[PDB]
């Protein structure tokens, strides 16, 4: 009756790239028809319609993983809610990502990342800049029913710039993933299996690749940090320049 | 609401809610003419003022909106009508 | 130390620094500790499980306590 | 305590969307053509509060 | 008072949560990560001028690190003696440790 | 009908006792590779075709209808080389019908591994054996030395124009790896965690290339279903299942073995007449785990008149997986025993995604806390929501062969887990 | 087992370590097997060609000579040897019993099995003898399942020329005592079931299906 | 409407920099995008030699990150003109949605 819906742009600004302008698959994100190109998961299907879907282990720059599945939207007609980071929209299909599965299953998740997860947050360098924190406090459930013994992990040597402790981190693989595809050292692993998973090199071996300071930025938990920045400050005391850089000519 | 069945249309000229207290997001200047109903009227007797909450949205173009409260002690309703007025 | 040089001019009493390392590390049966703070869970820091499969003792970060496998 | 599903408890954002639906003067003429009468109950009801004197009766002074 | 473990070693680590949650933004915290390795705050500075005195720092913070002793007795002749010190008067809570031990011990149930 | 007498001129995996000799010069005689260079001269589409028709179903866990499985293959070869892996590795709890073939007449899944491959338009079959198959994968090593030194495999498939080539790789000592899209990466080189399913293992499989990972009794019964009829075969069963799938009924029963039979026997059939009883007699069954591992209990009220067949054991709420039936009596700990398949589920999962390397770990703790008595009455539908909040998330199904025996074990004994609490409390004070 | 590497004089990557021969044929064969590119498919059997030959684990200085071999950076190879659970990296002894213990076996007495095994040889679970011979370590469905309790001997005596992976299944207390006395004293106890009146796999009292003398069926 | 805003006049020649916060590359969540907000550089930050804390002297030290943030480069530049700033509006950098899939990591390097 003559609404006003929002605008119900990107979730970022984000321009879109089409391909060509034939190959646009039409699908619906809440009911709410959005043009993507050919081959956009579901997840940028939904960047698209300005959802924002809880991703920890999808980077954009980075390869497509299921290593955590916090996205699960549910998609019409499948019988589990499928992984939006690497579900392909398909045309007409029809993304529900606020439906009361999609709901349970990112709560669902974000209790098992909560689980052996230690309450490093307070003594994590990234406490206030947490994507798990700040999912847990907008997607994740405000409790947790895991009383028993978490598993803890040593903290690695990964040289003078990551300060690592692994026992925070959720192993999403975004990491073993930089390492081996963006900074192309191939150092760091996701060695063992089960909870058991430990990301870091299998022997002591300090990030010799330079580019790979941008791990912390990649990972979404304090566990890889910088050491630098060891503790010196905190995610909201810091007031924020877009600067520029001027150490290489790259800039 | 019977408030907004008997008020002329053009005084609650750019919004209405419904809940959180019910406003009539008005023009400046139906407002007083506004004020003017809703008090002196039968079935709408405010006759308190309660307070004028002047808000500032800068990213409007009408920059303030002078939130007016109004408190009605006989049918024990409150009503917010409110504007829109830059800096000058 | 020179970090405890920085909030501390009395350099009459020991720094808690040393008075951290100066405590032994407390030997443990499993794999993992709780470390819940001093003895009430809830007068401590949050918990903090400790591994322990290195050979050296795996301080706490939030007490400076440490704990060793003792197998 | 063992049954941690939160968007069903949800407050802070468990709440219809917002609609907000422009009225033309098509609607308001329509709208004012249908109100034919203003019938009583179609009247804001009045708060009745009378006063009336009591010195301790309200319990025998004793709450 | 910065409370401390039973064991020496300040019970602050830097969170800067008190930082955070003080209305009257009087506790100032600068981190390093000390030689020990383990987090601490190189600047703990409470202002007592600048504090409303209202336990929300007694609250937020994670490990009881920060919590107001029931002294109420430090009226001073001058104004920067109220502005308390980074960790070294606020460290003066080990001589009221005894009362505010005390008072946590029976206070926890609530 | 009634189901389950099946002759022994009707079971396809003679030798399955090893009795006589696996290799060539003991597999001819056994009919294996007997005219196989006709059956690759009928084609690839007829192959598919009698398969479809035979309605033979997935002898693994998936229980997908194979043929139709073979027939998601590309038919125009766009440079990538169709493969065929062969999912040798079990690492199933209970199932040992694979390790009955691997070794013990190899030969059929070899001549398998060729007929699947003219079916798929395969190029080469990467047999996986399971990592701890040591002997079984030289015994097949030594049948597939043989089926190359008999012109059978490699540049003439069994003298006809097909170039079938089959390698055996072998995993180590991993479940996960066994799973269909973790098969194909296991073998890739990389870790054995499973792959999403949007890529399909038809469309991107092993190496990018297409490729169907087969269970070795349905590839190894593929040889036998074309020789002998597939009306033949589909006349065993019940309407949708059918065929003769290879039981292996584990323990607690006076006498375990793993037999071939009929498909839809019924299951107190099956344990009278095979593998002797029920230890202690039926009356004395507590509870019975009628596939692998990854399926629901039966709680001896429903294992009466239940069908070993997909369709039915579907129905029962519960799964015929590898048909490798588990019993358990009334002496067995029942919650001990779904506790030890929980910490094998924590064990044998490659931690890839987050709701079962997580949840796995954490359905292992209640089991060890509700098999002492440690829990609360409310902490049972905690562990049912845990293992639905596992069940759909997971990437592969073996979140579901993890939240499975627990959903299975509440459902059923729910009675056993609060009676344990129950008497934990009153030990207490 | 812990997922990284303590160096050690025996287990460091400064070692020089690579294929001996009668094992640089195997390795040139099982890279033939996979493609000229992805040949990093041989790294399960290259790694546990190792493992023979290394008798019975895995120094970082091997799987740093697998990748050589294998043409990946190391952590890789690293990544797949502290996944899979076969492969040792860590001493395990000359023999290595893996009693499963899996509820198939579980059930079957499994436990008692290795707590036998355990108090027999003395070590806690994984731990090697003093003797360097033995070690128990625990290992999920073995597959041997109808076969109810077993007990896998990894003989790792000689290396990729001895190394048998035997199945001792249908066994006992005694039964695995006497397999493990038998093994110390040098010789190879015969493996599959250990238990006669039943055929490999079969039903304890003679197999009752499989009669009748295998012949072509009608085709 | 600079005039009339009481502002002094040495901070009405101010020179601001109206741009859109860009997304804090450590968490990956677009939800403090598209807020655009005037910069008052307001650089100069000493330290109090009393005690170790810091000490402005701008009174436009927070405001222009704490509490002023319009929702459209055309309202900040709006009102950057009015109050009569010397704006220099820096455009915000967005990201190209680039397609990709699963199946592209396993790929098939052909032979
Ligand atoms: C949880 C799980 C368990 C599996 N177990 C087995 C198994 O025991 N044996 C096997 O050959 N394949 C197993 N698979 C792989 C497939 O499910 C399926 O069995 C195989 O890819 C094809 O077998 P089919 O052609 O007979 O359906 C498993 C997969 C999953 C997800
Ligand atoms: S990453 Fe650090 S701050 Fe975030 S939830 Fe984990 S411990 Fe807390
Ligand atoms: S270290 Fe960080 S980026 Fe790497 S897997 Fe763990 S959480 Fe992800
Ligand atoms: S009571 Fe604590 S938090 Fe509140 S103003 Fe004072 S110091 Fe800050
Ligand atoms: S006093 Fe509490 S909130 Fe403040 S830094 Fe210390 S632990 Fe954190
Ligand atoms: S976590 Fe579970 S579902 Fe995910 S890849 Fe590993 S075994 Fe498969
Ligand atoms: S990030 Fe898309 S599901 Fe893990
Ligand atoms: S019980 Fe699974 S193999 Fe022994
Ligand atoms: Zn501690």
């Amino acid at each position: 009756p003559t609404q006003i819906l929002p605008p119900r742009n990107p979730v970022g600004g984000a321009r879109v790239h089409f391909s060509n302008p034939e190959d646009a698959i039409e699908v619906f994100v809440d009911g709410y028809a959005v043009k993507v190109p050919k081959g956009f998961t579901v997840l940028q299907a939904c960047e698209v319609a300005g959802v924002d879907i809880p991703r920890f282990c999808y980077h954009s720059r980075l390869s497509i993983a299921g290593n955590c599945r916090m996205c699960l939207v549910e998609v019409e007609k499948s019988p589990k809610p499928v992984a939006s980071c690497a579900m392909p929209a398909l045309p007409g299909m029809k993304i529900k990502t606020d439906t009361p599965i999609a709901k349970k299953a990112r709560e669902g998740v974000m209790e098992f990342l909560l689980m052996n997860h230690p309450l490093d947050c307070p003594i994590c360098d990234q406490g206030g800049e947490c994507d798990l924190q700040d999912q847990s406090m907008a997607f994740g459930s405000d409790r947790g029913r895991f009383t028993e013994m978490k598993r803890s992990v040593v903290d690695k040597n990964l040289g003078p710039l990551v300060k690592t402790v692994m026992t925070r981190c959720i192993q999403c693989t975004r990491c073993v993933r930089f390492a081996s595809e963006v900074a192309g050292v191939q150092d760091l692993g996701i060695l063992g299996r089960g909870s058991g998973e430990e990301i870091g090199t299998y022997v002591e071996k300090l990030m010799t690749s330079e580019l790979s300071g941008n791990v912390i930025d990649i990972c979404p938990v304090g566990a890889l940090t910088s050491k630098p920045f060891a503790f010196k400050a905190r995610n909201w005391e810091l007031k924020a320049t877009e600067t520029i850089d001027v150490s290489d000519a790259v800039g | 609401k019977y408030s907004w069945e008997t008020l002329p249309k053009k005084w609650v000229k750019k919004m209405e809610r419904s809940e959180h207290g019910n406003r009539f997001d008005t023009n400046t200047d139906y407002l007083f003419q506004l004020l003017c109903f809703l008090k002196l009227h039968t079935y709408t007797r405010v006759q308190v003022l309660i307070d004028i909450c002047g808000v500032d949205y800068p990213s409007r173009k009408r920059r303030f909106e002078v939130v007016y409260n109004l408190l009605s002690t006989r049918y024990n309703s409150r009503i917010r009508v409110q504007t829109s007025a830059d800096e000058v | 130390g020179n970090h405890t040089a920085k909030w501390m001019q009395d350099r009459s009493k020991k720094s808690p620094m040393e008075l951290i390392s100066e405590v032994p590390p407390i030997k443990v049966d499993g794999r993992i500790v709780a470390c819940e703070g001093d003895t009430n869970p809830a007068l401590g820091h949050p918990i903090e499980f400790i591994c322990l499969d290195l050979n050296e003792p795996a301080i706490c970060k939030y007490c400076g306590l440490r704990y060793v496998q003792d197998h | 305590v063992y049954n941690i599903v939160y968007h069903g408890r949800d407050q802070r954002r468990n709440r219809p969307p917002i609609r907000r639906y422009v009225l033309t003067k098509d609607n308001v003429v329509q709208m004012m053509n249908e109100k034919k009468s203003f019938d009583v109950s179609d009247f804001p009801k009045v708060y009745l509060t009378t006063v009336e004197e009591d010195l301790d009766t309200r319990g025998g002074g004793y709450e | 008072a910065l409370r401390r473990y039973p064991t020496g070693e300040e019970r602050c680590i830097a969170c800067k949560l008190c930082e955070a949650v003080c209305p009257a933004q009087a506790i100032t915290i600068e981190a390093e990560e000390r030689e020990d390795g383990s987090r601490r705050t190189t600047r703990y500075d409470i202002d007592m001028t600048k504090c409303i005195y209202c336990g929300f720092c007694q609250e937020a913070c994670p490990v009881d690190a920060i919590v107001e002793g029931p002294n109420f007795e430090f009226a001073t002749e001058t104004h920067e003696e109220l502005l308390y010190d980074k960790e070294k008067l606020l460290e003066n809570g080990d001589r009221w440790e005894t009362e505010i031990a005390e008072n946590l011990r029976s206070e926890s149930l609530y | 009908t009634h189901f389950g007498g099946l002759k022994d001129e009707d079971r396809i995996f003679t030798n399955l006792y090893g009795l006589h000799d696996p290799f060539l010069k003991g597999a001819m005689k056994r009919g294996d590779w007997h005219r196989t260079k006709d059956l690759v001269l009928k084609g690839t589409d007829w192959i598919v075709n009698e398969m479809k028709k035979s309605g033979l179903r997935g002898r693994g866990g998936a229980g997908f209808p194979s043929g139709l499985k073979w027939s998601f293959m590309p038919k125009v070869s766009d440079g990538r080389p169709s493969y065929l892996v062969v999912n040798a590795d079990e690492s199933e709890p209970g199932t040992c019908k694979d390790r009955e073939i691997m070794r013990h007449d190899p030969h059929k899944l070899l001549e398998g591994c060729l007929i699947a491959g003219v079916g798929m338009r395969a190029s080469a079959a990467y047999i996986y054996i399971r990592g701890e198959y040591v002997n079984e994968r030289l015994n097949l090593e030594k049948a597939r030395r043989e089926a190359y030194a008999a012109g059978l495999l490699g540049k003439n498939a069994c003298g006809s124009g097909y170039d079938f080539e089959v390698y055996i790789h072998f995993g180590a000592g991993a479940y996960i790896c066994g799973e269909e899209t973790a098969l194909l990466e296991s073998l890739e080189g990389k870790q054995g965690k499973p792959r999403l399913k949007p890529p399909f293992p038809a469309n991107a499989g092993l190496y990018g290339c297409p490729t169907t990972v087969t269970n070795v009794e349905t590839v190894a019964v593929s040889p036998t279903i074309l020789r002998r009829g597939p009306e033949w075969f589909s006349s065993f069963g019940r309407k949708n299942n059918a065929g003769t799938k290879l039981f292996c009924i584990s323990g607690h029963v006076n006498k375990p073995c793993t037999v071939e039979e009929e498909m839809s026997i019924p299951l107190k059939e099956l344990i009278e007449r095979h593998c002797g009883g029920v230890r202690g007699g039926w009356d004395n069954l507590l509870a019975i785990i009628p596939g692998g591992s990854s399926v629901p209990l039966i709680p001896k009220n429903i294992c009466e008149d239940v069908l070993m067949d997909f369709d039915a054991l579907k129905a029962v709420q519960s799964g015929l997986g590898t048909a490798a039936v588990i019993v358990m009596d009334k002496s067995t700990d029942v919650v001990d025993a779904i506790a030890r398949l929980s910490y094998f589920y924590k064990h044998e999962s490659c931690g890839q995604c987050t709701p079962c390397r997580e949840g796995t770990g954490w359905l292992w703790m209640i089991m060890e806390r509700m098999k002492v008595g440690n829990a609360k009455l409310e902490e049972i539908d905690m562990l049912q929501e845990v293992t639905k909040q596992i069940e759909g998330h997971t990437i592969c199904a073996l979140g579901d062969a993890a939240a499975w025996p627990v959903q299975g074990l509440i459902r059923h004994f729910r009675p056993e887990l609060e009676r344990r609490i129950r008497e934990r409390a009153e030990r207490e004070l | 087992a812990l997922n990284y590497h303590l160096d050690s004089p025996d287990n460091k990557p400064d070692l020089p370590w690579e294929f001996s021969e009668a094992n640089q044929s195997k390795v040139k064969e099982i890279l033939s097997y996979y493609p000229s590119n992805y040949k990093q498919s041989a790294v399960i059997p290259l790694l546990d060609l190792a493992q023979q030959q290394n008798g019975g684990w895995l120094p970082v200085s091997a799987m740093n000579a697998v990748a050589k071999v294998i043409e990946v950076a190391p952590i890789r190879v690293y990544e797949v040897a502290t996944f899979y659970s076969m492969f040792n990296r860590a001493k395990v002894g000359k023999y290595h019993l893996l009693v499963c213990g899996t509820t198939p076996c579980m059930i079957r007495g499994s436990r008692d099995i290795e707590s036998a095994l355990l108090d027999h040889l003395g070590v806690k679970r994984g731990e090697v003898t003093k003797d360097g011979l033995f070690s128990v370590g625990e290992m999920e469905c073995m597959g041997c399942c109808v076969n109810a309790p077993m007990i896998t001997v990894a003989d790792y005596s000689n290396g990729s020329e001895g190394y048998t992976y035997n199945y001792f299944e249908d066994v006992t207390p005694e039964k695995v005592v006497e397999i493990v006395e038998k093994l110390r004293k040098g010789e190879k106890p015969p493996h599959g079931t250990q238990n006669p009146k039943r055929i490999k796999c079969g039903p304890e009292g003679g197999n009752k299906t499989l009669l009748g003398e295998p012949k072509p069926p009608q085709f | 409407i600079g005039k009339v805003s009481g502002i002094p006049e040495e901070h009405l020649s101010r020179k601001v920099i109206i741009y859109s916060p860009a997304r804090t590359a450590t968490q990956s969540g677009s939800g403090k995008l598209g807020k655009w907000k005037i910069n008052f550089v307001s650089t100069l930050k000493w330290e109090n030699p009393l005690m170790g804390w810091t000490s402005t002297g701008d009174p436009y030290a927070n405001v222009g990150d704490s509490a002023l943030a319009f929702d459209s480069e055309e309202a900040a530049k709006s009102f950057a003109e009015r109050h009569g700033w010397d704006y220099k509006v820096k455009k915000p950098n967005t990201p190209l949605l680039k397609v990709k899939s699963y199946s592209d990591n396993f790929k098939w390097k052909g032979n």
